[PDB]
């Protein structure tokens, strides 16, 4: 039952910035079983990131993420408009799957 | 182009059990598709429901036995189709209900490990009121 | 045999990996094309496997520590309770790793036993 | 206090595509050792597409690459596009051919170039387009669009099973689920070398010469909901339907150049009478019932069968070729809603040929001397959902054709090419 | 030579079997075709003499005994009078077997030298 | 990198030998015949690697004694002075030799272990 | 003798006349391309450089 | 094809100096080509001067200072040329002076040995008595 805790939980920037977001778990991942979401207001979350460090197609190469044991992070360089909102992180490497807290941006 | 389509709002009593439904356009089948049910509490985070996978059905152990879980696949008029069935509703259930589709074809691939997944396309979530 | 203990725990599929190994006029030009690029990853899994010391050998043991980042599960876990694909699968992000350590150990045992016979 | 062991002969695979050797018994298909072996895998379940399968872009190539390769060397018909004079034949020395032969005279090339010769054939009014409005001038259907090439009479125009078998690292795993449809997982799969042998038969509405399926009819298409799409039916039953063409034609050679010589039909010697084919009422009714009933099952409404909308002679009727004569037959007796005894379709014959769009240009069948009389057996249909609007209570289904893999995805629907990875690294004991 | 001492007893034949050894722009397709299938049979050898763990070896001693089922003639008999051709003529139909013995022989070597390197 | 080590001395060239020996549809025919020609290469780098029993191995110590007339040259000299081009070009005239005297100490210890293991 | 530069010089080179492309069928499925007609500006090809 | 061709005879006093020079027809270039002047005294055998090879010039311990090497590489209307100057003469250097013209561009060949090297090409010699 991995519980993840994200630090900051509300952040600032300006548009070309670059963003730093955290996830601790309560047990190491080794597989690298994490997803980084976005969730823009009145709008259902898009999934970014998988597999710690993996993007999708049409997903833009400015975000990034970084994967080692209970530590994961997201990056966001050249922040731009579109990018605001709540970023939320789970896992999928225990049954059942849980979410983080979300971090706000923008 | 997987277009996920859900009912509208609806509001209700306790008591009460109520039905949501997605129809899954762009989704071949189910066959390669799994089919996760979540919930959005207003200003909380995201909360896993159930799951349809291989025509088997399961939820999560906080709502075993009040949930139910179905599916059809492609037919001649309409899309795969998929549905939640709440029973027993309470205060506490009110929120938004998001249906979500991940391919399962390819078995390495890291959008999935072992029947717990992640979520590629998500429909536009159903707000239920109790 | 071949593939029949897809199915089966790391700890039975283990046993007898060589019904694996060994299954692994005008011709047309495909067939011709064929044979020669089976006959390619046959040399390069050859040479991984020489890189390592491993050459003439199915169950091949070496000197580099298991680092529990790679994977922390037990013996009986692993041994006991998943098959080889998905083991595989768990690990994929660490077999770079892992083969650059098995070459680079194989390296320094080759210069200490040249050290050591020169003594 | 674990180390590394490395493992050579692991059994892991991962979907791959590669090119696969052809076995029988530039281009070549000629090993002699198709003698199959199948190892089932226990506790494995594995996903299949029958619709991104590679197989059948092979399969295509490798017929195409095979009728390319058989008319290289032989005769060339360019002196043929020459105007004709045709008229009605004279035959005097269900129903008769007279209205579908005539007699063309023409000048041909001998093979001094300073002679010509006046030389007549009987050709069929599908292969001949007519130049003025009212007149007796004629030429061949291909003289405005490619270069024929006669199909030379030692090529033999029957199938042959043909097998694929993967190279070494590589497997074809096959699914014995009974009732599979092409898609999703089977959780009964087995493990092969060589597929099981695979005749191409080349036909348009009905599949002939196939499998059967093991339980029941099985329904296939890449999308339902898309009217667009072909479906294929698979039957569990076979109907027999046997084919003749009850004339007796005379293969008459012409002399056309140093070496080439051209075969043609002399005179009709004698019961002038249409081709045609013969099936049963009773099997073919109980067969339309069952694919109505299964239909049933992924269509609400009620469902009627009609005969194709509308297009050229290719596109509309049951187009099949045996004993190396071309038929087109007129299945409109079929897919109409008596049925009782013997049903009769008629069938026109055709010399040119264009087997495969853009293959081969054109070809030239030279007839056949005696009375062609062969059998068959119907083992899948192939159809098309006519749009609806959403208002008729009915949905109407058409015999259709259209591209030729259809009829090899219903062949190669359960069978995979998969790739084998052969080295495992595991935390061990040993040192 | 090559194939010299063919015609000699395999005492004196086994002495050399070094020399054998050894010996085992549009270029035209039936060249490649002899190329490719050269270098396929000396891979199935070598994959022959792997598996039996004789790798790099010329001659090579195993742990199978000699079941006198196979041949039940002396060592002086055989090693003294006969050549290699009629050797194995003599014993054309266990070749099979001892290679089956050979296999299985070297697989249970590995898994015991692991449980040994476990213990 | 590959080839980086040319223009050192033998001593550093030497312990790094590894990049080197890693780094050792119509396709066409010059393609196809580059392909071959490449595995025809590597494999005949190996069978001389294996007749002196040095078939998986970078750094192999052999039995032959060096003969002071092949180089005549201080070891120091040898290993901080000099490049392995320059040393390959100073001894070509005896390559030939020593490949066969490797070969047949080979042979000889094979034998020799037969008797050592008759015993 | 060949003369490296490193600064190019740039060059433009012009057709300006109209063509017209025409078919004409001179076989079985063999298609002849011509020059049919000649409109707009007639004035010759040219290349433009700076001096 | 490779003509070497030398200047005259030349006859001079004790305390002079002089110049030879050498034309080297066929010779495509000295970046490929080793420049080697050698001595031969009126009944003696032969005796190394000097070289010119990759555009350094170097000369033996017995004539450091007083020989000067230089060479010019391929012209409009000149081959290779290749001089060599002679300072404060005397008696002992009346001999026959020769250019001798070596190729490098093959690494593997036997012709020269980390700058030590045959002399495959000779020109006719110049006699200079001091
Ligand atoms: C190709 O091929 C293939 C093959 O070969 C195919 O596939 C296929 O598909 C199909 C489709 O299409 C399928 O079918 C499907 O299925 C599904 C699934 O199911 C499953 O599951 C379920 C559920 O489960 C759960 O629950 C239960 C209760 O009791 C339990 O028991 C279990 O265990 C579970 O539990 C769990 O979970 C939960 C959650 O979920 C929780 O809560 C708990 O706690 C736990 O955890 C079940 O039930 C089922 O069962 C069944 O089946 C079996 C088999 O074996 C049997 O045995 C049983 O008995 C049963 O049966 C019965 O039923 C049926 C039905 O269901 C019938 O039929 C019979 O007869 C009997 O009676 C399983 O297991 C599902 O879901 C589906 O269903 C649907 O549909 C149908 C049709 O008919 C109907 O009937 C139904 O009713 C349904 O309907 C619904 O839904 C839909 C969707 O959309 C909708 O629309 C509609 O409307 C409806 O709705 C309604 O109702 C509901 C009710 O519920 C409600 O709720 C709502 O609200 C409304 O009102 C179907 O069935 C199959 O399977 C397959 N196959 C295989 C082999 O797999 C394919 O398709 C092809 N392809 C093509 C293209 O074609
Ligand atoms: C392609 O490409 C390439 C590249 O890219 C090219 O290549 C090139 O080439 C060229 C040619 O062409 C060249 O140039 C040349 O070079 C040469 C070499 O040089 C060198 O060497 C020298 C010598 O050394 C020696 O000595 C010294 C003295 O001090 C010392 O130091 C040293 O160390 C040495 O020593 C050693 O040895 C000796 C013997 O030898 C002994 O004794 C001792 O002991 C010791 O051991 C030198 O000097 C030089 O240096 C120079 O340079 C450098 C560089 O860096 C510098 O740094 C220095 O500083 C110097 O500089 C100076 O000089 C120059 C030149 O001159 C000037 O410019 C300046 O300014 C100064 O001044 C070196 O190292 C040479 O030899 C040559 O020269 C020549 O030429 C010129 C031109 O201009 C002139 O000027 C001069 O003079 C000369 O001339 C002469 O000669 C000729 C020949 O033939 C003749 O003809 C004439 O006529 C003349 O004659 C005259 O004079 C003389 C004088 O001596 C007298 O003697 C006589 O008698 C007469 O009068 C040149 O320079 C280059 O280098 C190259 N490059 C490279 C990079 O390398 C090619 O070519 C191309 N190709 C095509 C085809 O195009
Ligand atoms: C679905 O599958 C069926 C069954 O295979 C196919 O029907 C068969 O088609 C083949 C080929 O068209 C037929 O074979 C041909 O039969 C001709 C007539 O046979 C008479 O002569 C023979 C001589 O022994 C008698 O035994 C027989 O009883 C008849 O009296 C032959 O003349 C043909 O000979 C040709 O092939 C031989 C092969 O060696 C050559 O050497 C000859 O030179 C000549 O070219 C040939 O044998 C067969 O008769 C058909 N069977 C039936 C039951 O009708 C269908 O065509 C197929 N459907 C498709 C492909 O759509
Ligand atoms: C099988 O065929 C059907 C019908 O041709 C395909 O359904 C079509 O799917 C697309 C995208 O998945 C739909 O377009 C989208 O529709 C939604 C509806 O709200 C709209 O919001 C989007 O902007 C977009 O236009 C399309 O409507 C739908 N057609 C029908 C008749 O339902 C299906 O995708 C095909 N399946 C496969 C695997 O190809
Ligand atoms: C480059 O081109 C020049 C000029 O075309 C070549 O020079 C020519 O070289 C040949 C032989 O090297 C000379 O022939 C010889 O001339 C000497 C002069 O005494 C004579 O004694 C010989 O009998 C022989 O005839 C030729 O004269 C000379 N021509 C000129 C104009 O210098 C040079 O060889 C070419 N270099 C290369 C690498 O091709
Ligand atoms: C772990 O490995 C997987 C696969 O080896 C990585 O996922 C890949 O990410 C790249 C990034 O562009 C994609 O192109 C591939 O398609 C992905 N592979 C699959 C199978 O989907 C993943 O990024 C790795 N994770 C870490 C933390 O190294
Ligand atoms: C095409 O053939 C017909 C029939 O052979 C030719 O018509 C004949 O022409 C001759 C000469 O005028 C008449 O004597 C016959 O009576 C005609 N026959 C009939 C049935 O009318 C016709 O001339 C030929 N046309 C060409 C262009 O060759
Ligand atoms: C097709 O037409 C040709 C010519 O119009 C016919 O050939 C002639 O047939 C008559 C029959 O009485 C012979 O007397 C002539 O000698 C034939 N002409 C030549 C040039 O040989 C032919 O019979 C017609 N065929 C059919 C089937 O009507
Ligand atoms: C071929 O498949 C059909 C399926 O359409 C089979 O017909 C069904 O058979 C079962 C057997 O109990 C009956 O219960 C159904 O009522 C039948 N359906 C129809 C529409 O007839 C048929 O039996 C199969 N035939 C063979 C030989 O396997
Ligand atoms: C195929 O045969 C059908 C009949 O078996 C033909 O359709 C008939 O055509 C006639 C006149 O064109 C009509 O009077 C009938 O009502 C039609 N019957 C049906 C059931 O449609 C059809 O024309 C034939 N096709 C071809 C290409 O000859
Ligand atoms: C080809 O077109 C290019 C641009 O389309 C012309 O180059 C430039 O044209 C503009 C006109 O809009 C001038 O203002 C620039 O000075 C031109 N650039 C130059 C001359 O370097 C070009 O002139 C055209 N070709 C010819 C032959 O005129
Ligand atoms: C498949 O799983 C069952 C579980 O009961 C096991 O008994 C069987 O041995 C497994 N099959 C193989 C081939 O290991
Ligand atoms: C057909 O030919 C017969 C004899 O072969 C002849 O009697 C008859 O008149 C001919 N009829 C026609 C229409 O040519
Ligand atoms: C799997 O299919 C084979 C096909 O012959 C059959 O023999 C076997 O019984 C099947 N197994 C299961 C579990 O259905
Ligand atoms: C052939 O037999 C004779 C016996 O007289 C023997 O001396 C000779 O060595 C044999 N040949 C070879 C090549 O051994
Ligand atoms: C090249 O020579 C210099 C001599 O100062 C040495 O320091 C350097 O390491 C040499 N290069 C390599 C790659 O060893």
């Amino acid at each position: 039952d991995i519980q993840m805790t994200q630090s900051p939980s509300t952040l600032s920037a300006s548009i070309g910035d670059t963003v730093r977001i955290s996830c601790r778990a309560s047990q190491s991942i080794t597989g690298n079983w994490v997803a980084w979401y976005q969730q823009r207001p009145g709008k259902a979350p898009r999934l970014l990131i998988y597999r710690g460090a993996a993007l999708l197609g049409g997903v833009p190469s400015r975000f990034s993420g970084s994967a080692a044991g209970t530590d994961f992070t997201l990056t966001i360089g050249n922040l731009q408009a579109e990018d605001f909102g709540t970023f939320y992180c789970q896992q999928y490497d225990t049954y059942p799957g849980t979410f983080g807290q979300g971090t706000k941006v923008e | 182009q997987i277009h996920l389509v859900q009912s509208g709002t609806e509001v209700k009593k306790p008591g009460s059990s109520v039905t949501v439904s997605c129809k899954a356009y762009g989704v071949n089948t189910f066959g390669l598709y799994a089919v996760n049910w979540v919930r959005q509490a207003p200003g909380q985070s995201l909360e896993y429901i159930g799951q349809i996978w291989r025509w088997k059905s399961s939820a999560s152990h906080h709502f075993r036995g009040r949930v139910l879980i179905s599916a059809v696949d492609l037919t001649g008029s309409s899309p795969p189709i998929s549905s939640l069935e709440i029973k027993d509703l309470t205060s506490d259930d009110t929120a938004v209900y998001f249906c979500t589709t991940t391919s399962t074809y390819d078995k390495w691939s890291g959008l999935h490990h072992d029947g717990v997944m992640a979520f590629s396309s998500w429909g536009q979530g159903t707000l239920i009121s109790v | 045999g071949f593939l029949g203990a897809a199915g089966s725990t790391m700890g039975a599929a283990s046993i007898t990996l060589t019904v694996q190994a060994r299954q692994l006029t005008v011709w047309g030009i495909k067939q011709l094309q064929a044979r020669v690029l089976a006959v390619e990853r046959y040399l390069k899994d050859q040479k991984f496997l020489g890189l390592w010391g491993c050459s003439g050998k199915i169950i091949c043991c070496t000197n580099v520590p298991w680092n529990s980042t790679w994977s922390n599960k037990s013996y009986e876990e692993i041994w006991n309770n998943m098959t080889w694909i998905e083991w595989e699968k768990e690990i994929s992000n660490y077999t770079n790793r892992i083969y650059d350590l098995l070459t680079e150990s194989q390296n320094q045992q080759e210069r200490n036993e040249k050290d050591l016979l020169e003594l | 206090n674990l180390w590394v062991t490395v493992y050579y002969g692991v059994p892991v695979w991962r979907d791959a595509d590669t090119t696969l050797f052809c076995a029988s018994d530039t281009h070549a298909c000629v090993p002699t050792d198709p003698n199959p072996q199948e190892i089932p895998l226990e506790n494995v379940t594995e996903n299949f597409n029958m619709w991104k399968n590679n197989m059948v872009e092979q399969m295509q190539e490798d017929v195409i690459s095979l009728w390319d390769q058989s008319l290289k060397p032989c005769v060339k018909l360019t002196p043929l596009c020459v105007t004709l004079n045709c008229t009605k034949a004279n035959l005097t020395h269900i129903g008769n051919i007279t209205d579908e032969v005539k007699n063309c005279t023409f000048n041909m090339t001998t093979e001094i170039r300073d002679k010509q010769q006046k030389v007549h054939a009987l050709f069929y009014a599908l292969d001949i387009v007519q130049m003025k409005e009212n007149g007796s001038e004629y030429r061949l259907i291909s003289c405005n669009t490619s270069v024929i090439k006669q199909a030379c009479p030692k090529i033999s125009f029957d199938p042959i099973p043909i097998h694929y078998c993967a190279p070494a690292g590589y497997a074809i795993l096959k699914c014995n689920d009974k009732k599979f449809n092409g898609t999703g997982p089977c959780k009964n799969v087995s493990t092969v070398q060589c597929t099981h042998g695979i005749k191409p038969v080349v036909s348009t509405q009905l599949l002939l010469n196939g499998s059967l399926a093991e339980e029941e009819i099985i329904i296939r298409s890449e999308n339902l909901t898309n009217n667009a799409k072909n479906i294929i039916v698979h039957l569990n039953k076979s109907v027999s339907i046997s084919c003749t063409r009850p004339s007796n034609n005379t293969r008459t050679s012409i002399r056309i150049g140093p070496g080439q010589m051209f075969y043609r039909t002399g005179d009709i010697i004698g019961d002038i009478r249409k081709a045609y084919c013969e099936l049963n009422g009773t099997e073919w009714n109980e067969t339309l019932n069952k694919v109505t009933e299964k239909l049933k099952e992924h269509f609400n409404k009620t469902i009627v069968f009609q005969p194709p909308s509308g297009g050229d002679l290719e596109t509309t009727m049951h187009h099949f070729n045996c004993r190396g004569e071309f038929f087109y037959c007129n299945t409109t007796k079929l897919f109409n809603t008596e049925f009782n005894g013997t049903i009769i379709l008629p069938c026109r014959i055709k010399q040119i040929v264009n087997m495969w769009q853009g293959v081969g240009q054109a070809m030239y069948a030279p007839p056949i001397s005696g009375i062609i009389n062969c059998t068959s057996n119907i083992t899948g249909i192939i159809l098309t959902r006519d749009g609806g609007n959403g208002n008729t209570t009915d949905e109407t289904f058409r015999p259709g054709g259209g591209n030729i893999k259809d009829n090899w995805r219903s062949e190669l629907y359960k069978y995979k090419v998969v790739q084998i990875e052969p080295l495992g690294i595991a935390p061990t004991r040993c040192k």
